[PDB]
């Protein structure tokens, strides 16, 4: 395996396993699209390190590419046979990992609502859906295709036009439908949570 | 939910 000299470097993180949680959530797999990690390049990755959880003390980081599991080859596992390999009772967690970077413009929105206060925004996109993304028809996911400027996104002002959305309120939007999608912004409640970044112009 | 796996 060489899976070296690539674009980033690699390394062996050992995590110590003694009772409770690895602290980290993995996106992909061979059979999932892993939009916006590794459009080229598909594979199993880490969407989400929970601080200061055992996966961030290790040194993990978010957008981690998992090469190896304890010596077992995932890089075209399924994405439960990879859940399945991170699962599976071992004396240390041995985790191969390439250090590509997390997707341009990563980060958490907390947009507040007014009581009877409205969101004001469209989406386009999702799972099985019109292509919400015009640089790339194959990309399934969810961007903002419309703020309305008085609404509580455009009163907010950090939404806009091109973003990918990612969670709602810790609801994953990945593999979502259109339908689903906007089923899970409108019962968001008095506080929208919004994990973003990067997506088109 | 069943795209994204938290371990």
């Amino acid at each position: 395996a060489a899976a070296l000299e690539g674009p980033y470097p690699v390394e062996e993180i050992r995590l110590p396993r003694a009772g409770g949680p690895l602290g980290l959530s993995i996106v992909g797999g061979s059979d999932h699209s892993s939009h916006p990690f590794g459009v080229q390049e598909p594979g199993v990755f880490i969407s989400k390190v929970l601080p200061r959880g055992l996966a961030a003390r290790s040194g993990l980081r978010v957008g981690d590419r998992i090469l190896a599991v304890n010596g077992q080859d995932v890089r075209d596992a399924t994405h439960q046979e990879a859940v399945s390999a991170l699962l599976r009772p071992c004396l240390e967690l041995s985790l191969l990992v390439r250090r590509d970077p997390a997707p341009p413009g990563l980060r958490e929105l907390c947009i507040q609502k007014a009581p009877g206060e409205r969101l004001g925004i469209s989406i386009r996109g999702g799972a099985r859906g019109h292509a919400g993304n015009p640089r790339d028809p194959t990309d399934e996911g969810i961007f903002i295709s419309k703020v309305s400027p008085t609404g509580a996104a455009g009163r907010d002002g950090r939404l806009r036009v091109g973003l990918r959305l990612l969670e709602v309120n810790q609801q994953s939007l990945l593999g979502l439908t259109h339908g689903e999608a906007v089923q899970l912004l409108r019962s968001v409640g008095d506080t929208l949570t919004v994990l973003v970044c990067d997506g088109f112009e | 939910s069943w795209f994204q796996t938290d371990l």
